[PDB]
RNA sequence: GCGAAACCACAGCCUGGGGGGCCAGGCAAAAUCAGCGGCAGUCAAGCGCGACGUUGCUUUCCUAUCAUACCGAAGCAGAAUUCGGUAAGCGUGGGAACUGAUGAAGUGUCGUCGCAAUGGUAAUUCAACUUAGUACGAGAGGAACCGUUGAUUCAGAUCAUUGGUAUUUGCGGCGCCGCGGAGCUAUCAUCUGCCGGAUAACGGCUGAACGCCUCUAAGCCAGAAUCCGUGCCAGAAAGCGACGA
RNA sequence: AUGUGGAACGGGGUAUUGUAAGCAGCUGCUGAGAUUAAGCCUUUGUUCCCAAGAUUUG
């Protein structure tokens, strides 16, 4: 579901239209009356045999794309069960393959019936019978495909979970200013409004803290959004980020949030919490502070100060718990068409001899093989030696 | 950048790498076109699949990627000078392209050198 | 993100357009006969084209609308492009 | 292009024609002639083949040495006049090589 | 520190070479990689884009230091003439004849000492001692004669193979008289010398280099300053 | 790739032939026409 | 991709500069597009398009009627049920269960064939118990013994769709 | 048998390559030529640097297989004039020059040495009596013409061949006004218009000819396209073969003569690849039709070294000069 | 040089229609040679049934594209994927006298020169570099255009480089062997393979029917591996021109 | 059907093999000898040839 990449679920009749069109395109659509009886039997038979195979193709494609809800993570499966009635979704999946198995038997029954074909029009009626009766099976499974596409829309909308890596769960009052700190933390920023349940869906935002990836896991403020936040916080290797409105700028009382924190204390167990005193710039808290594991941080949500220090403290607590040459080439001839000149890139003395070509070999001998730095003085001595040898 | 194609499939070549294998029965050629009257072949510089004939039992009867190093065939180089090596030797590589042998023994073509850099560092006597 | 280059040439007839989504494709929009196009200076990213023959004027901008026509991408997310908003007389 | 030498015929090796075979000991031997390629295949000695220069070399039939004109893995800087004199150095060296070998041929024939 | 790829892959140390006084960029590649080294150390040292023997293996075929750079026997003289033109007169250029041409993949060199293969030729070792003028040590890096492949060298640090013994790493670091880091480049790849480039004043890593591995390299080579 | 009558391989070529080869050809036949 | 995490983001990112002008013109063009799509279409695909068009015309007419009301070798090659057996009946061709639809209840339920009362083709066919239309067959009525006449030809259909004689 | 564009397989008619299409030109261009005539010397090979960016051997040294073509200076002897008709392209007037060599006068005849050799005798008479009659036909040219072509025949004496009949070809003049072309023609009559003024060594040629008869495969005319010129040599110069990188003077003619051709004394064009026909079959150059923008033509060409060894046998030397110092002194 | 015999209504072009002959067409020049869904029920359009509806179970050819080209639609960020349309050109679901080589003859004869009515066609896919680690995308992934370089197949030529043959009965050695020029042969070797309009889907502009609107009704633009012309192959042997004597 | 014309040889270059016969005390002659157009090249060298019969068409 996180890596779904599943094909869309179309209308059943539309699915039957293309499948019948596949029978109209892939199968031989002509059958001569002068052909052999067995050949005529296979004309409608192998086409129906391919039709059932075509019926088994997209169904198994839907079946393989349908994942195992039990194989999902405890936070993933429970939230999926809280999303679109996974029990009813699995029942439709149970109604999918069994009907496909029923479609397999009806085709096999028709194939054996087609094995004893007698008349052309009787087979023509038989060719209509097996296609339409299976189409009635497709017509019977009418609303089954309607729930899958929305689930396919939900699974595509559902992002990937990062529970195995170091993560940070942010739950508490709805839009208490810590979401703005969360929006300033990760690349993905969730939008919030003054209304309730604005951050209903979790935000998959990648971030790193002290050379360690810190995944800002968004949770709805506490229904349906908060129940999904409860299921996500049930199975997660992350820390709590309870944002308490010190000045009640989030619309919720501090005593109501602390009591809810005391109510959510069973889910907050086995995790180092963060008692973010949100809206600092805008009693019962001491009872909430009696737990000890909550990192009491004063967050001035009105002044937007104290997020990085809290990010430094919590991540540590999480660690405690755990022009150029190309520019010249861009103007000369572009990429793959401009040639670089190395004559200017030379440490030779004479610049006129730098751009000039060099004779590599002469008279059947490598010119560089006999070229030395003091060859000019050696040749002058060579000319005197040959003159002395001649004399 | 083509070379001479004369090494057909289902052949025995030397596993000249340091992986311990000795002989390898050729299996497949990667990226080869459907050519009739001429078997799909490879030269020094092509990634191929082969099953180890002689060597370690774990490597034997286990196909893996491989590249030819020593070319018994007359690999007509782009420099024009033809070269006839001793025999057909090769080194086993991973599907990603990691050479199984930590060291290289024998000759490897310079045309094959630039294609595979992972096997280039494993060899010091590139000739 | 990538501003689309626009250069009026041949008295605004040859429209040298480039950098549409940062593309290196040189988009040359030859104007119809009798119409002069110019980059409007009052509002940024606005091109003012005027002329006598409205049919040649309207088809040229539609061709300009078909010049940098988006393709091979989702039209929802990739939404910036060339559009026509003002269509009126010269008087 | 640094021209190689024939491994068997002992002649020069030019571009295009010929073949350059390498051994298992990283010994690249270039044979300029097909017969020289066949000579290296037949493993005949270069000094034991009359059609090769090594036989005349190791029999006194060829000129042993000629240290005329009093004349490279090290690269050096380039100069226009230095190579100009080097260009003219090979002409007189070849002329001296023609005269000295002719006298050597005069001694060998006698 | 730089993290990029040699056009094809992150193993940039095999494609191009770099000495303490000059950089030997390869030919046939895009100008961005040459401009990457030009923006890095072009203002400090020379960076010449040139091919070695008509190939793109300049990093692992030849070895060079602050004194000079030695190359294989089959190097083109015209390329050497191009090298002699590109490299300065103080930069010694010398061809080395051997049965093993990969000087960069089998021999490691530093500003004071050098790591040589145990099977290297004595004349090749003497010429390397003559040209580079460093303390050559003919041994095997983690049991492999390919010292340049299994390890990397620098002036203010060294990178050793992670498969080598710590006692052997301490013996090799003392032999090199410098701090050695028994690690891996390109996020755990088998290319050590070819997986990371390090000069006296700069360093280069691959595009696939790990953030921790690059931090380990900069700390070993004292590249944090 | 493209085909024989492919406008995609021909529309960009006409703009590619405006620069590049055309002016060099005009520079080629000018000296050729010179006696 | 769509409404979740795209649409409201698109609201902050804006839509196309002519997202509304293109839809309305296409909406107005559809009133004339259906005629050429009905005229220039040919073949089986045109009849398929005409099948939905005839359905849509019927669907609108019923809606118009509702809205107006709202405003107000010796072998047996046939199917069988299972010397004297001169022919050969196949195991796959033999049928034991039949979709029995009750006359009064109208419950098309698959039920087994208790027997073959009478085959209208031939007495030998009645002796063989072949499956054919209009034949009298014994069927168990305990779960509903009763007779029934086959209302469908199971030969060309392949299934014994029979109606209860009672 | 799948390339039906070249079916049917019947032999060609003209032994000489016949040009069918001619390049589109303008009046804004200066007057220039299109076609030429050469001879198949033989195939050879070269070495040359590659200044081609983006290739796998960028700035490297690669062998190239090539072909030298023996090309004499080319004798223009008159013009023909075409008018444009609804029935095609008719030729209006054929105006020759005053004098012809025996070689081109051998073209009109089957037995020139037997016959009275009396071709173009009286036409030369009316040349001398009245050039205004020639003016009248030229007045009808600049009045009523659309496409101007000039006559031409080869300097076949300079080519060492037993063939003494010259090969006559048209060259369509292109560029300038129609009056400019006749001006260019009548100012070049009876002279030779040389090959070095036609091409610029960086232009590509679509050479045509008749392929080799195979002793009915072969002898079927072809128009091979897209071969590049590397060197329009000068036969009078002895530095034609010797490039700048091998200064030592040498000649393109190999030792022992060319296989099946012999020796070469005149201008040549150094075209790559091959062309139809065996050795020393007549060969035709012409211009490109579309101005092609492949970088193989837009690049410069600067050679490195040429191989002049003995194709007769398997030679191993460049010139008989350098052979003697590499060899010892012979018994001669 | 000698020299049959079988056989022999008369015969000899194709397409379609009632075969060689008939009808209507394509055409037609001598003279020769070598290959050859159903059942039950409820309705109810309407003229006792009644439609759409509702309730019960069970070689070549041809597009009807399998990829490549191009677009449309889709929870289509990108990649990747699905559906639909044009599309059988080329690749990877079905159908089943012909080509060579001479040849007389209108043009007074012969020869050179081009002309062009028409007949056939051609290229093909794949991946590599930037352009990009960019746009986009929480991240992970990852665009596209232009430009460039490759590889495969096919086609066309080419025998310098490499290979094979010896009736070079060529050189040499012991009928045997080494070499074997030339010629021949080869993705065994090597070079090349293009473009200008018009269009399908589709997207448009203008603009009535129908005072609006409308990619349409008359017009008009862009637009496919699409078709037609360029180019490439041959030149009517009863098509033709200019010139030479 | 008289010319830098052609035919037959000779000479030279070029290549293939492989140091020739024989001499003297394996070495020097001897990288010599042989072959090279019969679909190799060249030829101021030597000799020879040539002033053509028949047919067709205006």
């Amino acid at each position: 579901a996180v890596f779904k990449n599943i094909t869309p679920i179309p209308d059943v009749n539309t699915f039957l239209d293309v499948v019948l069109s596949r029978t109209q395109r892939k199968t031989p659509t002509v059958i001569r009356s002068g052909f052999k009886i067995s050949r005529i039997r296979g004309f409608y038979g192998r086409k129906v045999k391919f039709t059932q195979d075509t019926i088994t193709e997209k169904l198994d494609s839907i079946l393989q794309e349908f994942p195992k809800l039990n194989d999902i993570h405890p936070f993933h499966a429970d939230l999926l069960n809280i999303l679109y009635d996974r029990d009813h979704l699995k029942i439709a999946l149970s109604q999918l393959s069994t009907a496909k198995h029923l479609v397999e038997n009806v085709a096999r029954d028709y194939i054996r019936l087609l094995k004893y074909g007698d008349s052309l029009y009787r087979c023509k009626q038989l060719k209509r019978a097996a296609l339409g009766r299976m189409a009635t099976i497709i017509k019977r499974q009418k609303s089954s495909l309607e729930f899958l596409e929305q689930v396919r829309q939900h699974l595509s909308r559902l992002p990937a979970i990062d529970p195995n890596t170091r993560t940070l769960l942010v739950c508490g009052y709805p839009n208490v200013g810590k979401s703005s700190f969360m929006n300033k933390v990760t690349r993905a920023q969730v939008d919030v409004q003054p209304y309730a349940f604005t951050t209903k869906s979790l935000f998959v935002g990648h971030f790193d803290y002290k050379y360690l990836r810190w995944q800002v896991i968004d949770t709805p403020g506490i229904n349906t959004i908060e129940m999904q936040s409860i299921t996500a916080m049930a199975h997660l290797r992350s820390a709590v980020l309870y944002f308490m409105d010190l000045s009640e700028m989030c619309g919720y009382s501090v005593a109501a949030q602390v009591k809810l924190y005391h109510s959510i204390k069973p889910l907050f167990a086995n995790k180092v919490t963060i008692l973010v005193l949100n809206k600092i710039d805008a009693e019962l808290l001491q009872t909430i502070i009696d737990d000890g594991n909550v990192k009491v941080v004063q967050t001035s949500c009105v002044q937007d100060i104290g997020v990085m220090d809290v990010r430094t403290t919590a991540c540590e607590a999480l660690l405690a718990a755990r022009i150029l040459a190309r520019d010249i080439e861009a103007a000369n001839g572009g990429a793959g068409v401009y040639n670089v000149e190395l004559r200017d890139k030379y440490i030779l003395q004479d610049p006129s001899w730098k751009y000039d070509r060099m004779p590599e070999l002469l008279d059947g001998k490598n010119v560089a093989d006999f070229v030395d730095p003091e060859i000019e003085a050696k040749l002058l001595a060579l000319d005197e030696e040959e003159e002395r040898l001649e004399r | 950048y083509r070379m001479t194609l004369g090494l057909p499939v289902q052949a025995i070549m030397n596993c000249a790498d340091n992986s311990g294998a000795k002989n390898l029965y050729i299996v497949s050629v990667f990226g080869t076109g459907a050519r009739l009257n001429r078997l799909p072949a490879a030269s020094c510089g092509d990634m191929v699949l082969a099953t180890v004939k002689k060597g370690k039992p774990d490597l034997r009867k286990k196909i893996m990627p491989a590249i030819v190093v020593r070319q018994r065939k007359a690999w007509r180089r782009k420099d024009g000078v033809y070269l006839y090596f001793e025999d057909n030797a090769g080194v086993i590589v991973n599907p990603k392209g990691e050479m199984k042998g930590s060291a290289i023994t024998g000759p490897v073509a310079k045309e094959c050198a630039d294609l595979w850099p992972r096997i280039a560092s494993n060899a010091g006597t590139v000739v | 993100h990538f501003p689309i280059n626009i250069n009026l040439t041949e008295n605004g007839t040859v429209v040298e357009i480039r950098n549409f989504l940062g593309e290196r494709i040189t988009r040359v929009i030859k104007c119809l006969p009798g119409v002069t196009v110019s980059i409007s200076s009052a509002v940024k990213d606005e091109i003012i084209l005027e002329g006598n023959s409205l049919e040649n004027v309207s088809q040229s901008a539609a061709n300009i609308k078909q010049i940098c026509n988006v393709r091979n991408k989702d039209i929802r997310k990739f939404l910036d492009g060339i559009y026509v908003s003002e269509r009126g007389n010269i008087e | 292009m640094r021209v190689h030498t024939c491994y068997f015929c002992s002649g020069p090796v030019y571009p295009g024609h010929g073949i350059m075979f390498v051994r298992n000991d990283s010994k690249v031997f270039r044979f300029c002639r097909s017969k020289c390629h066949k000579n290296f295949k037949m493993k005949r000695n270069p000094r034991k083949v009359a059609w090769t220069k090594a036989y005349r070399k190791a029999h006194g039939k060829e000129m042993v040495y000629d240290t005329a004109l009093a004349v490279r893995n090290v690269p050096v800087r380039y100069d226009r006049n230095v190579i100009a004199t080097t260009l003219n150095a090979m002409k007189r060296v070849s002329q001296v090589h023609a005269k000295r070998e002719r006298l050597f041929y005069k001694k060998r024939l006698a | 520190a730089l993290r990029a790829q040699f056009e094809n892959s992150n193993e940039i140390g095999v494609f191009s070479n770099l000495t303490n006084s000059y950089a030997l960029v390869a030919l046939g590649g895009s100008e961005n990689f040459y401009s990457v080294f030009e923006a890095e150390l072009g203002d400090v040292v020379p960076v010449v884009h040139t091919t070695i023997g008509g190939t793109r293996i300049i990093g692992r075929l030849t070895c060079g230091n602050r004194k000079g750079l030695l190359v294989p026997s089959s190097t083109t003289d015209n390329e050497l003439q191009h090298l002699r033109n590109s490299l300065p007169d103080p930069v010694k250029i010398q061809r080395v004849d051997e049965r093993l041409s990969a000087l960069g993949n089998i021999v490691a060199c530093n500003d004071y000492v050098a790591l040589v293969h145990p099977d290297i030729e004595r004349e090749t070792e003497e010429i390397i001692a003559d040209v580079l003028d460093v303390e050559v040590f003919r041994q095997t890096v983690a049991g492999n004669v390919l010292t340049g492949s299994y390890c990397a060298l620098s002036n203010q640090g060294a990178l050793v193979h992670p498969r080598t013994s710590i006692q052997e790493q301490d013996e090799l670091s003392s032999l090199l008289q410098v701090p050695l880091v028994a690690g891996t480049i390109n996020r755990g790849s088998d290319v050590i010398g070819a997986g990371l480039v390090v000069n006296d004043w700069c360093a280069f890593a691959g595009l696939d280099t790990t953030a921790t591995e690059l931090a380990v390299c900069e700390s070993i080579f004292k590249l944090q300053d | 790739t493209s085909g024989p009558r492919d406008n995609n391989r021909n529309k960009w070529a006409k703009k590619h032939l405006k620069k590049g080869k055309r002016a060099k050809n005009s520079n080629f036949s000018k000296f050729l026409k010179k006696k | 991709p769509q409404n979740e995490y795209i649409e409201e983001s698109i609201r902050k990112h804006g839509r196309r500069f002519d997202h509304e002008e293109r839809k309305r013109k296409k909406a107005a063009r559809e009133a004339h597009d259906a005629s050429l799509y009905a005229q220039k279409t040919r073949g089986i695909k045109a009849k398929l398009y005409q099948e939905k068009r005839r359905k849509e015309k019927i669907q609108m007419k019923k809606t118009i009627k509702q809205h107006e009301e709202r405003n107000a070798k010796r072998m047996i090659t046939k199917a069988t049920f299972v010397k004297y057996e001169r022919f050969i009946r196949p195991m796959a061709l033999r049928q034991k269960k039949a979709n029995v639809t009750h006359k009064e209840l109208g419950v098309t339920m698959q039920l087994p064939i208790i027997g073959v009362k009478k085959n209208p083709q031939s007495p030998t066919y009645t002796q063989l118990g072949v499956l054919t239309k209009g034949t009298v067959i014994e069927v168990n009525v305990s779960e509903l013994g009763k007779y029934a006449q086959i209302t469908n030809n199971p030969e060309l259909d392949g299934c014994v769709n029979a109606l209860l004689l009672t | 048998h799948g390339s039906l564009g070249f079916l049917p397989r019947k032999r060609a008619s003209r032994q000489r390559g016949k040009v069918k299409a001619f390049p589109k030109d303008d009046a804004s261009k200066p007057v220039h030529l299109t076609a030429f005539l050469g001879y198949k010397a033989g195939m050879t090979h070269i070495v040359r640097d590659l200044d081609r960016p983006g290739s796998k051997m960028h700035k490297r040294e690669i062998l190239e297989a090539v072909t030298v073509i023996e090309t004499p200076p080319m004798v223009v002897v008159g013009v023909v004039g075409y008018v444009e008709t609804p029935r095609g392209l008719r030729s209006l007037t054929t105006v020759w020059a005053e004098h012809l060599s025996e070689e081109v006068k051998r073209r009109f005849y089957k037995n020139w040495f037997k016959s009275k050799k009396k071709a173009f005798t009286k036409y030369a008479k009316k040349y001398a009596e009245s050039t205004q009659s020639i003016n009248r036909e030229l007045e009808r040219i600049k009045k009523y013409c659309s496409v101007v072509r000039v006559l031409a025949h080869t300097q076949i004496r300079k080519t060492p061949l037993a063939q003494k009949k010259a090969h006559l070809m048209e060259i369509q003049v292109n560029g300038g006004s129609v009056a400019d072309k006749v001006e260019w023609a009548r100012e070049h009559f009876e002279k030779t218009v040389d090959i070095k003024s036609t091409f610029e060594q960086n232009e590509m040629i679509d050479v045509i000819g008749v392929t080799r008869g195979k002793g009915n495969a072969g002898y079927m005319h072809r128009t091979q396209l897209n071969s590049k010129i590397y060197r329009i040599g000068a036969g009078d110069d002895a530095k034609n073969a010797s490039t700048d990188f091998d200064a030592t003077e040498k000649r393109i003619t190999p030792m022992g003569g060319f296989v099946r051709y012999g020796v070469v004394e005149n201008d040549f064009v150094m075209l790559n690849g091959a062309t139809p026909g065996p050795v020393k079959r007549v060969l035709t150059l012409r211009k490109s039709l579309l101005t092609h923008t492949s970088r193989k033509a837009l690049e410069p060409v600067s050679l490195k070294w040429i191989d002049t060894a003995s194709k007769f046998g398997h030679g191993r030397f460049q010139t008989p000069a350098e052979a003697k110092q590499f060899l010892g002194t012979l018994k001669k």
